[PDB]
């Protein structure tokens, strides 16, 4: 009985690295996106259901090797390629933390119980990035809207103060090169754009026009008042940042 | 015990006896009563931090520089407990 | 203060140095009921030893 | 006693690094308090008052 | 024998052990299995079985909890702030799991003492998930307003944990409007009403109104004033919110 | 008052002094008796006090 436990931690360390178990097996059934473990039979059947408990957490985490997978396979030069790097950060700091466990089973002991309240902080967590890597999943957005879709994200998780923190962490790497190519057309009226990264595309006074395949901020008014600023120079608080960069470079 | 967190005060203050007193009694009321570790032991964590603290503020010769050092401590044999003096000097970086 | 009756107060508090020396409710229950079976044996074997 | 002496130097080192302000004074005080099994935790908010 | 004891240990951290059980009305079933223990532990642990069903009361809401984002925004905050809640007693078990392995909890008078602490709190947090189905705020500030007025000052601290948790989108929805002019409502968990009447050329129309069916009661019903100012001027909290 | 105050710090420390005794230590103090004299005078009159108890 408390010996059924400890090899069954072990080998529920195993799988959250990615990496078959001894009798915990991994049938592929969407292509590994969504694994449909099997553990195989044991003895006694209490642990066996509680066991049952800690596999969707290995679930959850097949998501996101397939989201830093699925970017790359494309070879985006875009903000989406960029929030697959930080789903890479949010990853690799995991990885500590299974990795201590597996230190405290070498000497000293976890139990069942001692496993599940230590992985408990991060089921939570790899829910939330798990999800915005499903909603992404239909092979798309290109810069903008990539963008429109995790600001709607972090307004609707508004009043969870857990996910205000790790959607802060996102979104401004997502933003980190979109503000670049952003005062490329305050200041210049130039494009930067390697695909469509940005969401005034172009093709004196020129021919600009927008895409709802890049979504502007949250407001279309702002994304039209960088169309009238870059004309010129040819010639919650981030869409509000617009309005007066426009009306000093007017 | 007694002695040696006196000694902390009277090294960084500056100051002997009768002019460290009330800054002791601090001391001695926060140290007492969360005496013992509140995580669990474990020397990579923290060792961890601290790469992840010279990355962070790019100074990525030293963080490999670390690695080293860190090796140096343990291989000598004489101080145990490594965590714990490791993860004070991360604090206070 | 100033004592009223005492003008030595740091030499007194000396002397009295010098000379110094859930799971919370069952620690308390746990050394009463210990300490009373302490006293039994010991008043048992001081008897014992007469004999 | 030279294995301690040595051990005291890779110490020194890892306290340069990362810019502590400890002397060898005050870093071997607060090993001292480190071995004797003190919450780290604690041990740091004291020192940050201490140079106040 | 012994194995019974390990047993139910498994009620606390879901419905279901070694043997098969199930709730019904309330209370995880027990078999002892075969006679050759007294008739009297199934006593002891039925008193345990409420916790097992108490367990499972704040596990639905939890797993409500753990959506993509849906059922309120205060109705997302009641549930998180009890995950919360939820993660505390399972250190406790797990602590209580580390005294059965032998070295105690081989004993039952202690296994019934060790879980007092944790039936005091988690049997009015059960009770608060019957007092609570809505899902848009003006009456889920309405329940966790209305525990805290209630005597038993050791249920009262409790309570008010949940409250700045409950209360806390809907102040994110009082000061942002101060700011931007923007309202959140996604199923209306909001307690003003947005677009009630059709828009006009401005005269200080309604087209923001308090409402008599869903107002935060944690405000006396001052708070009509409240969003009719802020609401014009663009076109824990009491009273400490102007 | 200072006295109270006194005999409930002699308890909390643990010490061995009763009210009456403390009070003949303090006069003591205040004659100038070094408090390492003192609480050496102390011990040896108790040893010595005991052992004629357990004879009585």
């Amino acid at each position: 009985l408390p010996s059924q436990e400890t090899c069954l931690v072990e080998d529920l360390l195993y799988i959250l690295i990615g990496v078959d178990g001894r009798y915990i097996s991994v049938q592929p059934l969407v292509g590994r996106q969504s694994r449909s473990f099997s553990v195989e039979q044991n003895l006694d059947s209490s642990v066996k259901e509680l066991v049952n408990r800690i596999l969707p957490v290995a679930t959850n985490y097949s998501t996101v090797t397939r989201f830093v997978e699925e970017n790359s396979s494309f070879e985006y030069g875009q903000v989406n390629h960029a929030l697959g790097a930080a789903m890479r950060t949010l990853g690799k700091e995991y990885m500590i933390l299974i990795s201590q466990l597996e230190h405290l089973q070498r000497q000293g002991l976890l139990s069942l119980q001692k496993l599940w309240f230590y992985i408990q902080p991060t089921l939570r967590t790899m829910e939330v990035l798990a999800s915005i890597a499903t909603s992404l999943n239909k092979g798309e957005c290109f810069g903008g809207a990539t963008l429109s879709l995790l600001h709607d994200r972090t307004f609707g998780y508004t009043g969870d103060s857990q996910a205000q923190e790790l959607c802060l962490y996102l979104t401004k790497a997502a933003s980190a090169p979109y503000f670049d190519i952003l005062e490329r057309w305050i200041y210049r009226g130039i494009i930067n754009d390697p695909y469509s990264e940005f969401m005034v595309e172009e093709h004196w006074d020129q021919r600009y026009t927008i895409v709802q395949q890049q979504i502007p901020s949250f407001l279309q008014k702002v994304a039209d008042k960088i169309l009238s600023t870059g004309k010129y120079l040819n010639v919650q608080a981030y869409v509000e940042r617009i309005e007066k960069a426009y009306n000093y470079a007017s | 015990p007694n002695v040696l967190l006196q000694n902390l005060c009277c090294r960084i203050l500056g100051k002997g006896e009768a002019d460290v007193a009330q800054q002791f009694q601090y001391a001695v009321r926060v140290i007492g009563s969360n005496f013992a570790p509140t995580v669990e032991r474990d020397e990579f964590l923290v060792t961890e931090k601290i790469k992840k603290e010279f990355v962070r503020q790019r100074r990525e010769a030293d963080g490999a520089l670390f690695s080293e050092l860190h090796r140096k401590l343990q291989s000598q044999g004489v101080l145990k407990n490594r965590w714990s003096i490791l993860y004070l000097l991360l604090s206070l970086s | 203060s100033n004592g009223i009756q005492i003008s030595d107060l740091h030499a007194v508090l000396e002397l009295l140095v010098e000379l110094s020396g859930v799971q919370v409710f069952e620690a308390d229950l746990g050394t009463t009921v210990a300490y009373q079976e302490l006293e039994i044996s010991t008043t048992i074997q001081r008897t014992l030893q007469i004999m | 006693m030279s294995a301690v002496r040595e051990t005291m130097d890779v110490l020194l080192e890892i306290s340069r690094l990362l810019n502590t302000g400890l002397d060898m004074e005050t870093l071997s005080i607060c090993v001292r308090l480190c071995e004797q099994g003190i919450n780290p935790e604690a041990l740091s908010s004291v020192i940050k008052e201490l140079r106040r | 024998e012994t194995s019974l004891v390990r047993d139910l240990l498994y009620v606390f951290q879901g419905i279901d052990g070694k043997f098969v059980k199930m709730c019904n009305s309330e209370n995880c079933y027990k078999v002892d299995g075969k006679v050759a223990v007294s008739k009297s532990l199934k006593d002891i642990t039925s008193k345990l079985s409420e916790l097992g069903w108490l367990h499972n009361k704040i596990k639905k809401y939890t797993d409500q909890r753990s959506l993509d984002r849906a059922f309120g925004l205060v109705g997302q905050s009641f549930c998180a702030a009890l995950h919360q809640e939820l993660k505390e007693y399972y250190r406790l078990l797990s602590v209580l799991h580390s005294q059965l392995q032998v070295e105690s909890s081989l004993t039952l008078r202690r296994l019934l003492v060790w879980t007092f602490d944790p039936k005091i709190r988690l049997k009015t947090l059960a009770a608060l998930v019957d007092h609570c189905q809505g899902r848009k705020g003006g009456e889920l500030a309405s329940a966790v307003h209305a525990y805290t007025k209630t005597g038993d000052p050791y249920m009262r601290s409790l309570v008010q944990h949940i409250l700045g948790l409950v209360a806390y989108p809907i102040l994110n929805f009082l000061y942002r409007w101060i700011y931007d002019g923007e309202l959140e409502d996604t199923y209306h968990e909001f307690f003003v009403a947005s677009d009630p009447v059709v828009k006009t050329d401005r005269l200080w129309h309604d087209k923001y109104s308090l409402r008599k069916s869903m107002i935060p009661s944690f405000m006396t019903m001052d708070q009509s004033r409240k969003v009719l100012l802020i609401g014009k001027s663009i076109n824990d909290l009491e009273n400490a919110f102007q």
